[PDB]
């Protein structure tokens, strides 16, 4: 195997001390392995950036500048700690569940890293940045081969083969071809076993800048697939890995993030003039038209979705149609509803 | 090697030029370099007219072979602050695009036009590191190809794998500059030219604004297609004549009869052309709204009253004006078009009639015989003065204040 | 080749699991040799009933239900090997007119045996080519799945969107509507190359055509003969493409 250096071996011991000083992160590991074993939840832990910054200021800057040499040491420390926490040895179950790596995620304030797809300059190459936007196109979920398991019918031995790709690890590994070894070193025919082989889903999404503020490709693997829909505001956090002016601007995202006010509501509801006050407050610039403003109030609130027992559902929305002279509190009135409601599409 | 000793005198000359140039007992080049440290903007705007008064041999060597003097300037700026970008600004004569022969190759030229469209951001390799497949020999290669767009013959000594982790990359954007229609002769089509940006020069201009770009005219293999690398994006007697003419109370009657002297009569129609060419005031609300300051005048009547002659007079009088017809202009003519490049397989935008003529008067002929699919794009540009096109996954909004 | 080669001691021993297949098989096997049924549908309900009889006797047997549900691709080669090793003699008399494909295979087997016997006195076939039956695996019914409380996913009709990354190589059930039914195209399996000089048949399994002969007669005489692909000597199987979208490849009867 690869000989660990002095800096790689020191990061493993330092990452294990961070999870031991904070009891909130250690209890989350036992809450997943116990619930998964009793039922038969992903293997990702949302580590806040505010907790790692107060622990060591040297490790907080390394995770945002060069995360290629800080995530493999972080993923190895979590896998070693989870294996020692399971006090229930499984004789006939210690080769299937003990083969998936434990990933990590980040959440919190990023400072100057939360940029935009348009202002995504090349100065933040190979850095952990948080790019936000709206998903426009989503590809199909395709499996990716990572580790294959072979078997020889002449010797009775099992052989493995780890396929390293540019979209697997953050480090620059050797691009091994996707060729299944048919023969072995002794001239024996090998048989590829798909049951014991490890696989991982792969999906590439497109993130575009929001039109209210004014395209990049984000690769989602593991359980991150089938989570982003074309037309949702998400905030994928990952490392800007420039693969390939022939250089693809890809981002290996690790996680996708899609009493005072109550007392003031019940106080104003006691008055018997709340229907005329709230109606005139929708469009203060539009003079008159008190009967038309009262209909938009009941339309935004909506009715009651009556659902029967047999399955025949009933509508509850209120459709309003305005027919009159052009530019008569109609064109400007529709623009106020788009900014008042929480969800509206201008067509 | 005589080139090694000559390169030391060039770098030393640029270091002493910044620490000695002064204007009105004030150091402009020294204060601009110190202020850029706190702002963290690796850039320095150096005027080309300041190098002439300091040393004539320095300005002569820069305009001759700028491909070797500009990279040496970036090394001198970093030594003073201890990579910085050099921004050159020229204030000499504006050379048109049609006067670019073979004598301006590898020379600093000054252009002036309107940006057609803007491509996406592209990464350019500067400090590449290769690794062998057998002995795993890691070596760093410094790419000093300043006059290059793509990877023209990548130096690979090939069992070497380019490492994408420990490699530095800079930003690069492609632009399309068109010549000014005021200098284009009649009966000819205005050509275009592809430019390239680097570092902070990307995402700076707007596709539809007239700016001055000073670059180096060169060629590259794709018969070769020319290109210009962008380096920096930017009388008293005539003023007294315009002030004295505005004081004349009969100015509204002089400019009325002067516009289109062939058509006789129709004082109410000619008076609207003066108010149309002047326009209102583009007021910007602090909430985020923009008011329409342009005036739109629709002509109608029986044919024969010199309808086409009046539209041609406004185009020759207004500085920025594009004449168009009704059925002759479709969706790709009146508005922006989305074309695909058959060489790079990239979807690039193209300006139309209402896009290239931003800030002027668009004369349309035969507005009654137009189609229905082309009437929707006109109504959107007459109210919000913007063109929203969301096709082929490209959602770009272009200003159309015509 | 000595940095990342682990030896995962899997609990599924293939040496001891092959003995249980021979004991389970020992009516449907006699119809295959009589050229009457070319589809050996191995129902999973019979394996579940066989495990209940062995568990009451006190024999520690492996979980055959969970082994097939985890990797059924390797069971197709292990189940077919026990059938050929325990194939009984055909009761009906084999004639020289029925099935002309078997007459050529019987004549080539006797010709190859005479050449090997004559070569031994002077000094002193792939398994897929002889397998004429298509083994199938029938899923468990809804009645037998209620009594078995050990991963009852193979008996539930799953959908297309429910297929995740852990169902690769597993015997699952897909329910939908078959769309775009293609034609029946014969797919080859073992390609035999008949030489022109020595005249040897070089068999090659299909999971690039061979041009140079690999026989010992063409290598000792320094005369590499051109290998000619024989269509009559190659075994072809049925192949049909169907879309349920998910592509479904139907092979056999």
């Amino acid at each position: 195997f690869f000989a660990p250096d002095a800096v790689f071996g020191d990061r493993v011991r330092r990452f294990q001390e961070f999870l031991d000083t904070f009891t909130s992160y250690r209890d989350s590991v036992r809450s997943i392995q116990v619930y998964n074993s009793n039922n038969a939840l992903p293997h990702r832990i949302i580590i806040s950036l505010d907790d790692l910054r107060e622990f060591d200021r040297s490790f907080w800057s390394g995770i945002l500048v060069e995360p290629a040499y800080f995530i493999p040491p972080a993923e190895k420390a979590l896998t070693d700690l989870a294996d020692s926490m399971d006090d229930v040895p499984h004789p006939n179950a210690s080769a299937v569940s003990s083969r998936h790596p434990w990933k990590l995620s980040f959440k919190g304030s990023f400072g100057a890293h939360a940029l935009s797809p348009r202002t995504l300059t090349a100065q933040h190459l190979n850095k952990l940045v948080s790019v936000e936007g709206i998903v426009t196109k989503t590809s199909l979920v395709r499996p990716k081969l990572i580790r294959s398991v072979h078997y020889a019918a002449k010797t009775g031995r099992f052989h493995y083969r780890d396929y390293t790709d540019a979209t697997t690890t953050l480090t620059t590994r050797i691009p091994t071809p996707a060729i299944y070894p048919t023969e072995d070193t002794e001239g024996n025919k090998l048989t590829t076993e798909y049951g014991y082989s490890t696989f991982i889903d792969h999906q590439r999404i497109t993130v575009q800048e929001m039109p209210e503020m004014a395209s990049i490709d984000v690769i989602l693997d593991d359980d991150l697939v089938d989570k982003t829909k074309p037309g949702d505001r998400v905030n994928v956090v990952g490392v800007f890995k420039s693969l390939g002016i022939g250089f693809k601007t890809l981002i290996l995202g690790n996680t996708v993030y899609p009493d005072f006010d109550i007392r003031n509501i019940n106080k104003l509801s006691k008055k018997k003039d709340i229907f005329d006050i709230l109606s005139q407050s929708l469009a203060p610039s539009i003079y008159g038209h008190d009967h038309i403003k009262k209909a938009i109030l009941l339309m935004l609130m909506g009715g009651v979705e009556k659902n029967l027992e047999n399955g025949s559902h009933l509508r509850g929305d209120i459709n309003i149609l305005m027919v009159g002279d052009p530019s008569t509190a109609k064109s400007q009135l529709l623009r106020f509803v788009l900014n008042t409601a929480s969800l509206a599409i201008a067509t | 090697s005589p080139n090694d000793d000559d390169n030391t005198e060039i770098i030393k000359s640029f270091k002493n030029f910044i620490l000695e140039f002064r204007l009105d007992s004030q150091f402009i080049y020294r204060d601009q370099l110190r202020n850029n440290i706190l702002v963290k903007n690796y850039s320095l705007t150096v005027n080309m007219e300041h190098l002439i008064g300091y040393n004539e041999d320095i300005y002569k060597k820069l305009s001759d072979e700028p491909s070797d003097i500009i990279p040496l300037f970036e090394t001198a700026i970093t030594q003073v602050a201890k990579t910085f970008q050099l921004i050159l600004n020229s204030n000499a004569n504006q050379i048109p695009l049609r006067d670019l022969d073979s004598e301006h190759v590898s020379k600093i030229v000054r252009l002036s036009g309107i940006i057609i469209s803007t491509s996406v951001l592209s990464s350019r390799a500067t400090y590449l590191s290769i690794m062998c497949r057998n002995c795993r020999h890691t070596t760093s290669i410094t790419i000093n190809n300043f006059n290059s767009i793509t990877g023209n013959t990548v130096s690979l000594p090939d069992p070497y794998i380019i490492i994408h982790e420990s490699s530095k990359f800079i930003d690069q954007q492609f632009l399309k500059l068109q010549e000014i229609p005021e200098l284009v002769p009649v009966g000819e089509m205005p050509r275009n030219l592809t430019m390239t940006c680097d570092r902070y020069l990307t995402n700076k201009v707007i596709p539809g604004t007239r700016v001055t770009i000073v670059g180096i005219y060169s060629i590259y293999n794709s018969i070769r297609t020319p290109y210009i690398k962008i380096l920096g994006i930017q009388t008293e007697e005539e003023e007294e004549e315009f002030l004295q003419l505005s004081r004349n109370p009969k100015l509204y009657e002089i400019l009325t009869n002067s516009i289109a002297p062939s058509i006789f009569g129709n004082e109410d129609i000619k008076k609207a052309i003066v108010c149309l060419l002047m326009g209102g005031s583009k007021k910007i609300l602090p909430d985020g709204m923009r008011l329409r300051g342009d005036i739109n005048v629709l002509l109608l009547g029986d044919p024969g009253t010199a309808k086409s002659q009046l539209l041609k007079f406004v185009e020759k009088v207004s500085p920025i004006a594009v004449y168009t017809s009704g059925k002759g202009s479709s969706a790709a003519g009146l508005t922006a078009s989305v074309q695909r490049d058959p060489m790079t397989r990239e979807f690039y935008l193209e300006g139309g009639a209402m896009v290239l003529a931003d800030g002027g008067v668009v004369c349309i002929d035969e507005f009654d015989k137009m189609r229905d699919e082309d009437r929707v794009a006109i109504h959107e540009a007459m109210e919000q003065q913007t063109i929203s096109i969301a096709k082929a996954g490209i959602t770009t909004v272009l200003n159309s204040r015509t | 080749m000595s940095a990342a080669l682990p030896s995962i001691q899997l609990p599924v021993d293939y040496n001891n699991l092959f003995n249980e297949i021979t004991d389970f098989l020992v009516a449907m096997l006699q119809k295959v040799a009589n050229r009457e049924l070319n589809s050996v549908i191995i129902d999973l309900d019979d394996i579940l009933q066989y495990q209940n009889e062995k568990f009451l006797q006190g024999t520690q047997a492996d979980d055959l239900v969970s082994a097939i549900q985890q990797n059924a691709n390797h069971f197709t080669e292990l189940f077919c090997r026990a059938i050929d090793n325990n194939m009984p003699l055909p009761t009906k008399e084999i004639d020289y007119k029925d099935d002309v494909l078997d007459v050529i295979l019987n004549q080539r087997r006797l010709r190859n045996e005479r050449m090997l016997s004559d070569r031994t006195n002077e000094i002193r076939f792939p398994p897929n080519l002889t397998r004429r039956y298509f083994l199938y695996f029938k899923p468990l019914s809804q009645n037998c799945a209620r009594r078995y409380r050990k991963k009852a996913i193979s008996s539930k009709p799953l959908s297309v969107r429910q297929i995740k990354g852990d169902f690769l190589g597993q015997l699952i059930t897909v329910r939908g509507i078959i769309t775009r039914v293609s034609d029946v195209k014969p797919a080859v399996e073992v390609i035999a190359y008949t030489c022109d000089q020595c005249g040897y048949e070089v068999f090659q399994e299909v999971n690039t055509p061979l041009s140079e002969c690999t026989s010992e007669e063409c290598s000792q005489n320094q005369t590499k003969g051109q290998l000619f692909m024989s269509t009559r000597a190659s075994k072809f199987s049925a192949f049909q493409e169907c879309k349920i979208s998910l592509n479904i490849h139907v092979n056999g009867t």
